[PDB]
């Protein structure tokens, strides 16, 4: 950032305003996380001084040396690499409330070089590596998502959370990426059953049988891990939509089922959730929902018993359905316009190639070179489908019931 | 692909006439879509010519593309930019006396210089072709049948037609010849030092006459098509740095410039001008064609050939098109029900590996030589040669021996 | 042109075709006009040797020195500047048939630095400058616009020609550009009445 700043032309009319403030922000946020970490080193030294148990006292002193080095300097081993990861994901929580709580990336890939070097040099064992990872999970288990907005609380009932940890998949070169760490994460999830972390596994058409077996064993364990995401669906969609194929192959699972390319993704707006069951009811009730009485919420599609053919009834459904879609898209566009006025993410930006190249915060609307993957949520899919199919067969096809009959049964 | 249909395919392969050829949607469709073709049109592709994939209302590029004899890069490295066939004419780069190279690294870099020099001239030649063809060629019938020609009111052989996708090519001939020759020198001259550069040169200059032990030793060095990384990693890097150049040409020309390994019968004349090579091939003999194993070099069964193909590719790039891949099976190995299931299984593996093309040849070596002696008794012998179906008995000796000298895999 | 050519990337897919042939053409056309001028230098020497009159012999010999230097090298004085101009306008006729026959530009502006210097240093007088310009007119008067196509003949009947010579006007900085040469051109037109050159004056509010 300092070198980019030195490279600006601060005699011209524009750089001092368009570019220099962003780079000042980046310089400051680097200082912020490095200050925060150095404060943990002194605290470890002080807690050691006050600790008699001499094994713990030496643990804390190793911790102090660790925190003096990372994340200001490159990690030198697996222990430093994990504490660096930890500082970044915890300062991310300080930065902002990324949906589902900040996700953790392809840990089996980026920690493996540290892990393999340490094992081979005998400074680390697989049991010690599992311990450190499991320490991560127990402290992540103490950070609970506090939703104050009732809508958030009811959309994430029970402290819902998905700090995805990604293992397996392919390399940026398109070969299988399984390594000893990938197996270690799965062993650990069977041996240390708990709701943390959200272990998520990438599958592709050449996932090796031995690894897929290890996955099946984990599934058999019955703890609901790992979740599975399909490269063969994800990678071509994301690449077709503009992500370079090597970065698309290098994706991380994020939140519940999402796919992030950490130096290509640029869209960050929480997206609309559509209750499409309301379109069904409003079709049955002239644009009203019984929960709201006479309030016209949707379209006045008429007395439902007036529909003579399934085609006329399905077109009316589509009218209700598309009316919600149009308002959802309008709602989301406004959200996209307002969020940059309220939200920034300097730490996420300084770690983003495109934010640094363009000298823009990640929550800017348009970042040249980025790909913007946005969403709208379809809720009630099977409910709408089965309802429509029931009316299709019984009312219009087999004429075994009237619309009137069905209405009164539902009304009751 | 449904099992019932794949079985019908296997039964056709068993019939022994060399049909059908196979093209793999799982490689073709995402590449063409990533490159710009709308997914629905890409899924609707037609096979065209030998292995190519056309979208009849989206494709717009029609220029016959350059064919590169990369065995010349190898020989010119062994001969200070000369080819023996042309005497003292300086054709490529003056990379010097090959006995001077101290390290593999130096030798390989000089190979790259020769290889890249040929690419640079091939790309230039093609761009001139692209500029000249519209002045000589039109296709009014093809245009009237083409949505984009009709929308833009431009003939198909126009250079740029808005909305089109331009898939262009350059041909890599002699892939396995180059890879095996480089592997043989790396192993035997530079790593094990079992041979000096001078000795390999003298043997080659003699067409191995009187040097049969050196020839045997070169031939037993690691070869492409055995899933041996010693050689396949060379094949992968060669394909990779070729695509690096192709990405640059694509940017400068505004079209997709993709490496392709579709030989037609070009490996015969290309082989005629190439002296003996360090893999043990004698002077004037056909080059390795497509991405198949060099003649008789594959001794680990057909799956190994597929895996060498997979591991020599660069799936985190996109500047690739077809690879022509032929494997010859002994008819005993594929006879009856069990044999058809084995054909089915090879096809499923090839699909999962995202290989572009596959062609089976099911013929016994005795049948082939018997048909050379007594043609009248084998006039019904249909085989696959250079990619096309032919009556073996109508083929020239050059091509008969091309097919005969391929490995006949027996253990399927 | 050679420098632009050396600055191309002749390893890339396109420059060797899109740009190099143009720069090769420019290199060649520069040789063309230089070769043509040099053959004049030698013609002048040979003519001088065959000429008994001592005065004309010296004239032809100075001509040969002039044609050896210009247009290959920068003009060093008014006489070289005018003969340079003459080579460019005559070689332009060889190049093509520009309508009206090639025009001559702001002669009073680009010749003035040469004219002022030679005047001041005593190598040239205004009468000699006027004689040299008038030599231009009488040889321009022998180059007749030949229209074969009847349409051109009837749209320019009578050997119509407009080889414009511009005097006066404004400088690139928007001040009046009148100088001693501007007046010299108008004097010469009065003193030496003739249908060449097509003398055209720029007028402005000042
Ligand atoms: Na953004
Ligand atoms: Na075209």
């Amino acid at each position: 950032a300092k070198a980019k700043l030195a490279g600006l032309d601060l005699t011209n009319s524009v750089d001092i305003w368009e570019k220099k403030p962003f780079l000042e922000a980046m310089i400051i946020v680097c200082d912020a996380i490095m200050i925060w970490a150095k404060r943990h080193a002194q605290l470890a030294r002080d807690t050691a001084a006050a600790t008699s148990d001499p094994v713990r006292k030496q643990e804390l002193l190793r911790m102090a040396d660790i925190c003096e080095h990372v994340p200001a300097y490159p990690a030198r081993n697996f222990r430093e690499a994990v504490q660096c990861q930890w500082f970044v994901q915890m300062f991310s929580r300080i930065e902002q409330k990324a949906s589902a709580i900040i996700s953790n990336g392809r840990m089996d890939q980026y920690l493996y070089p540290y892990y393999k070097k340490d094992i081979e040099e005998g400074t680390l064992t697989s049991e010690e590596a599992k311990e450190l990872l499991e320490c991560m999970w127990v402290d992540m288990a103490q950070f609970i998502d506090l939703y104050i907005n009732p809508t958030g609380n009811e959309f994430q009932e029970g402290y819902a959370h998905w700090e995805a940890v990604t293992v397996g998949g392919q390399t940026p070169e398109g070969e299988d990426a399984t390594n000893e760490l990938s197996y270690l994460f799965l062993e650990s999830k069977r041996e240390f059953p708990m709701t943390y972390p959200d272990l998520a596994v990438r599958i592709h058409s050449r996932t090796p049988d031995r690894f897929l077996y290890e996955i099946a064993l984990t599934v058999q364990d019955g703890s609901g891990f790992p979740k599975l995401i399909n490269d063969e669906e994800v990678v071509p969609l994301n690449a077709i939509k503009g992500c370079p194929i090597n970065e698309a192959l290098d994706y991380a699972i994020s939140g519940c089922t999402e796919t992030r390319m950490p130096n290509r993704d640029t869209y960050t707006s929480g997206c609309v959730y559509i209750n499409f069951a309301t379109a069904l009811e409003m079709l049955m009730n002239n644009g009203r929902l019984h929960y709201y009485g006479d309030e016209l919420i949707g379209l006045e599609t008429g007395d439902p018993t007036r529909f003579q053919t399934w085609e006329e009834f399905y077109e009316a459904y589509k009218a209700q359905h598309i009316n919600l879609l149009q308002k959802a898209f309008q709602q989301q566009h406004i959200v996209d316009r307002l969020r940059p006025q309220h939200f920034a993410a300097p730490l996420s930006s300084v770690l983003h190639n495109l934010c640094m190249k363009n000298m823009q915060d990640l929550h800017s609307e348009k970042i040249e070179g980025g790909v913007d993957y946005s969403y709208f949520e379809f809720l009630g899919y099977a409910t709408v489908v089965d309802s429509l199919a029931a009316i299709k067969k019984l009312v219009f096809e087999e004429k075994r019931l009237t619309m009137r009959e069905v209405l009164d049964a539902m009304n009751a | 692909t449904p099992d019932r249909f794949l079985y019908e395919i296997a039964l056709t392969v068993q019939d022994g006439s060399g049909f059908p050829k196979l093209i793999n949607d799982e490689e073709v469709v995402p590449l063409n879509a990533i490159k710009g073709c709308p997914i629905n049109e890409a899924l609707d592709y037609a096979i065209s010519g030998c292995t190519e994939t056309r979208m009849p209302n989206r494709d717009t590029y029609t220029s016959g593309c350059v064919y590169i004899n990369f065995a010349t890069a190898l020989e010119m490295l062994m001969n200070n930019g000369r080819l023996h066939y042309y005497g003292d004419e300086l054709i490529g780069l003056e990379t010097g006396d090959p006995t001077r190279f101290q390290t593999w690294e130096e030798f390989y870099e000089a190979y790259k210089a020769q290889h890249i020099n040929l690419l640079q001239k091939a790309f230039q030649q093609q761009h001139i072709v692209d500029r000249l063809r519209p002045q000589h060629f039109a296709a009014p019938l093809s245009s009237v049948l083409h949505n984009l020609c009709m929308k833009n009111m431009q003939d198909l052989h126009s250079e740029k037609i808005e909305g089109g996708v331009d898939y262009s090519y350059f041909e890599f001939l002699g892939y396995a010849t180059v890879v095996d020759s480089l592997a043989a020198i790396k192993k035997l001259v530079f790593e094990e030092k079992r041979l000096t550069m001078r000795e390999v040169l003298d043997a080659m200059n003699a067409n191995f006459v009187g040097y049969e032990p050196i020839q045997e030793m070169l031939k037993n060095a690691p070869c492409y098509g055995n899933n041996d990384p010693y050689a396949d990693s060379i094949a992968k890097d060669v394909d990779r740095f070729t695509q690096v150049e192709a990405e640059k040409s694509s940017r400068d020309r505004g079209i997709h410039v993709d490496v392709r390994y579709v030989p037609i019968t070009s490996h015969v004349p290309f082989g005629k001008i190439i002296a003996a090579t360090p893999n043990g091939r004698v002077a004037g003999f056909p080059l390795a064609d497509g991405s198949s194993a060099s003649h008789g070099a594959d001794h680990n069964g057909p799956t190994a050939v597929l895996l060498s193909n997979y591991h020599s590719k660069n799936y985190g790039m996109i500047n690739r098109a077809s690879r022509l891949l032929n494997i010859k099976l002994s008819p005993k190995c594929v006879a009856g029900e069990q044999g058809a299931k084995k054909i089915m299984s090879i096809i499923r593996t090839w699909c999962d590996l995202k290989l572009w093309h596959l062609q089976f040849n099911i013929v016994n070596r005795d049948t082939l030589l018997a048909a050379q002696k007594d043609p009248n008794s084998y006039r019904n012998l249909i085989v696959r040669v250079a990619g096309y179906s032919a009556y073996f008995c109508d083929m020239s000796p050059d091509l008969q021996n091309d097919i005969i000298d391929r490995t006949e895999h027996a253990d399927l």
